């Protein structure tokens, strides 16, 4: 029943029969216009008409159908989004042909956000998930940083309580790209909602899967940062065999990121009152200064307010 | 036989990828944008040119100039964005030192006004629904222009009334009415408050504490707890802290090592998340929190906080804004190879205004890579408007009561 805005026999709203007794609404930008968008007459067609049955309130299957057209033509108007949804409850639409269609839509525009709250709204009006899965994962294999396409799988998996198979879904992931730093952040909201990291098992695993990542590659900053991150809110210097291990990599694994984290060892050691301060302390400074000079010059002003804060308190001093 | 350009320097190409011979697709991606960047900066060479660094500030004022009145129909996709495109233009405008005719400013205001809702915020354009960002953009604007006129275009009630209605139990706010909660939304409705003096003792409760719930295990920010660290959502997060005074809520330390690794080693731009591209945009989200930094540590008593620079390589990012960022016919852009808009043009401006210029109490320093013309006025890094347009604005709203006191 629909006619397509790039079919070769597409007709103007205003030469449409269907339409005739209906006067269309010209936009009101005032006698002397700023940042007046010079549309095309499709847009302006359809959007002329747009303002007539939202102002009419008309709450009707051709209403419903001119909103496809507007969101065709801008997808980030949520001011038609709004009386769409409207005209699905009020016409009584049915919700699974709607699905189809919000799922063709995300498809061809994965970047919008209306398109994904249009979803959920979907989603919880049926109260059915059972799409939403495998769904995503169609859009992650295009784009698998889709920053809207994770928030969607957090919230349905969140909603519906869904965990079982997510942790299988990010191992997979992670092998076709062990620098997509969605997966890592996706791995650890799992691992957390579940298990959780104050654990052994699971922790210990978590630290040896790491540093077998960074041990195949050294500079991917994400694992790295997922290290640091499940290690650092209990403590570095907690763990005593970390300090040794990470300075048996550096000779054949180094990196910026191995001596940065070197330097977070040493500065919860020196917050704890290690054995042997100024011993400690020393290495740090050599290793900030390395870092600014020569390692990592781009974060010099950095590294010197670290080297500078770490002086300024684990100095000899009274 | 010195190299003044950090960029040019022999020693530079040493920070290229170093992909341990594991390609991924974000490998390959990082390595193509490296190599393009590379084109740029050696061009002097290869041409057999001095290199001297110009902002094209002529160019950049008409193509604003004229978008401030007209747009082609590539714009249709911001047709219900039209108050950020008033803010953006504006803004850059003020940022190349570019006064408004009263003519211009009161046709916004006029625009404006047709945007406003009559039970409270703004629309992307006449007759369309209230939205939280369209809201920001049509109060910043008016801040901009500064005049009484703009600032009476302004219903505070009803304003007030809009925030209430988006505010959530959680302490969230949803960005419209049916639609979701969002970092963004917390920042939008605080610097709209703060700005018009609305703010009552319970608008923002629990607020500090949701946005809080945000930041993650890598020290910076997602849209919604639980969600990836993101440059824009971050500055959104810290500078509603900033707004609140509730900036402790957050471990500002992880916070620090997060947006400072968030430079690129080699473009000397910022990236948004890690492991994705450096963009143009991000010389403001991400490096405009390093002034919020600053001052939330400098308010502490942090000793060791330097009195001339920001916590990041100033020099680089005006480098790579000045030579990869700047289109020939005007305006400025994502990286080479994208095209000029308006957005761009924008948060790359007030990117380079944040990197030309320190200012930490008494102490004030300035940094201007190439010709001495390059230099912006400043920008003030919580609400993205002059400095002077915030004073004033502030103190006019205080001669009001909170409605209704
Ligand atoms: C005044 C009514 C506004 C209604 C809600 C607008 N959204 C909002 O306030 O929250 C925002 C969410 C995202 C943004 C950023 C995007 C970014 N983009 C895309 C982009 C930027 N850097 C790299 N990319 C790919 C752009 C790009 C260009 C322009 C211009 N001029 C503006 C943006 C702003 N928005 S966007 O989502 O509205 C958008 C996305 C893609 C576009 O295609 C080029 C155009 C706009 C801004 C605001
Ligand atoms: C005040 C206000 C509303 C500010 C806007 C905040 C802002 C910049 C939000 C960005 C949202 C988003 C989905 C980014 C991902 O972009 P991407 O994947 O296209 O780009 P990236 O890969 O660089 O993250
Ligand atoms: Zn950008």
């Amino acid at each position: 029943g629909f006619l397509s805005l790039d079919s070769p026999t597409y007709v103007l709203y205003r030469d449409r029969a269907e339409w005739a007794d209906i006067d269309p609404v010209p936009q009101n930008d005032g006698p002397s216009p700023v940042v007046q968008i010079i549309y095309s007459e499709k847009f302006r067609d359809v959007y002329d008409y747009f303002r007539a049955v939202l102002q009419r309130d008309e709450r009707s299957e051709r209403a419903f159908k001119l909103t496809r057209d507007a969101i065709e033509l801008n997808a980030a108007n949520y001011t038609v989004w709004h009386f769409r949804r409207v005209l699905l409850r009020s016409l009584q639409k049915d919700l699974q042909e709607e699905m189809n269609y919000i799922i063709a839509i995300i498809e061809e525009q994965p970047k919008n956000y209306q398109v994904w709250h249009h979803r959920r709204v979907l989603v919880e009006w049926l109260k059915d998930p059972s799409q939403e899965l495998e769904f995503i994962a169609d859009i992650l294999n295009q784009d698998a940083k889709n920053y809207h396409a994770w928030q969607h799988r957090q919230w349905v998996i969140q909603e519906f309580r869904l965990w079982d198979n997510e942790l299988q879904y990010v191992d997979q992931l992670l092998k076709e790209d062990v620098r997509n730093n969605s997966v890592w952040n996706q791995r650890h909201f799992v691992i957390s909602n579940t298990t959780g990291y104050s654990d052994r098992a699971v922790l210990e695993r978590e630290v040896q899967y790491t540093l077998e990542m960074i041990k195949l590659v050294p500079h991917n900053e994400s694992a790295w940062n997922y290290l640091k991150g499940i290690l650092q809110d209990r403590g570095l210097s907690r763990y005593p065999n970390l300090l040794n291990q990470l300075l048996d990599l550096q000779p054949s694994h180094s990196s910026p990121y191995l001596i940065a984290f070197l330097v977070d060892i040493y500065e919860d050691m020196l917050e704890n009152q290690c054995d042997n301060k100024e011993d400690i302390l020393n290495k740090a400074l050599e290793l900030c200064e390395i870092l600014a000079k020569e390692k990592d010059t781009i974060r010099k002003e950095y590294w010197r307010y670290i080297g500078r804060s770490l002086q300024s308190k684990h100095s000899r001093e009274s | 036989w010195s190299e003044p350009l950090y960029s040019l320097r022999p020693e530079h190409a040493r920070e290229r990828l170093q992909d341990d011979s594991v390609e991924t697709v974000t490998s390959i991606e990082q390595a193509k944008v490296e190599e393009k960047i590379q084109e740029v900066f050696s061009s002097y060479k290869f041409n057999h040119l001095v290199p001297r660094l110009v902002l094209q500030r002529e160019k950049h004022f008409h193509y604003l100039k004229r978008g401030l009145r007209q747009l082609t129909d590539a714009y249709e996709c911001l047709d219900a964005s039209r108050p950020w495109l008033c803010y953006w233009i504006l803004h850059s405008l003020e940022l190349l030192d570019e006064p408004i005719p009263q003519i211009v400013a009161t046709d916004v205001c006029q625009f404006l006004e047709l945007c406003q809702s009559p039970d409270g915020g703004f629309g992307g354009g006449p007759g369309q629904y209230p939205h939280l960002a369209p809201t920001y953009a049509a109060v910043n604007a008016l801040c901009i222009i500064g005049t009484e006129e703009a600032y009476n275009v302004i219903n505070r009630e009803k304003l007030l009334q809009y925030l209430y209605s988006l505010k959530q139990p959680d302490g969230s706010f949803l960005m419209h009415v049916g639609g979701e909660v969002d970092v963004r939304s917390a920042y939008c409705a605080a610097s709209v408050a703060s700005l018009t003096n609305i703010i009552t003792p319970d608008l923002f409760e629990g607020t500090a504490e949701w946005i809080a719930r945000c930041q993650n295990w890598e020290g910076g920010i997602g849209g919604v707890p639980g969600m990836e660290a993101h440059g824009g959502y971050t500055f959104c997060g810290l500078a509603a802290l900033v707004i609140l005074k509730k900036e402790r809520s957050l471990n500002l330390k992880s916070l620090l090592q997060w947006v400072t690794s968030r430079q690129m080693r080699f473009e000397g731009g910022f990236q948004g998340r890690c492991n994705k591209l450096v963009d143009g945009c991000y010389s403001f989200w991400q490096a405009g929190l390093l002034p919020l930094l600053h001052r939330a540590l400098h308010a502490q008593g942090d000793p060791a906080l330097s009195m001339s620079h920001w916590m990041f390589h100033q020099q680089a990012l005006q480098e790579y804004i000045l030579m990869c960022c700047q289109c020939p016919a005007g305006g400025l852009l994502d990286k080479p190879g994208k095209s000029r808009d308006f957005y761009h043009t924008c948060y790359c401006l007030s990117g380079l205004s944040i990197a030309q210029h320190f200012g930490s109490g008494a102490m004030l320093h300035d940094v201007v890579m190439g010709v001495p013309e390059n230099v912006l006025q400043p920008t003030h890094p919580v609400y993205n408007i002059g400095p002077d347009k915030v004073i004033q604005a502030t103190t006019h709203f205080l001669q009001k009561p909170v409605p209704g006191f």
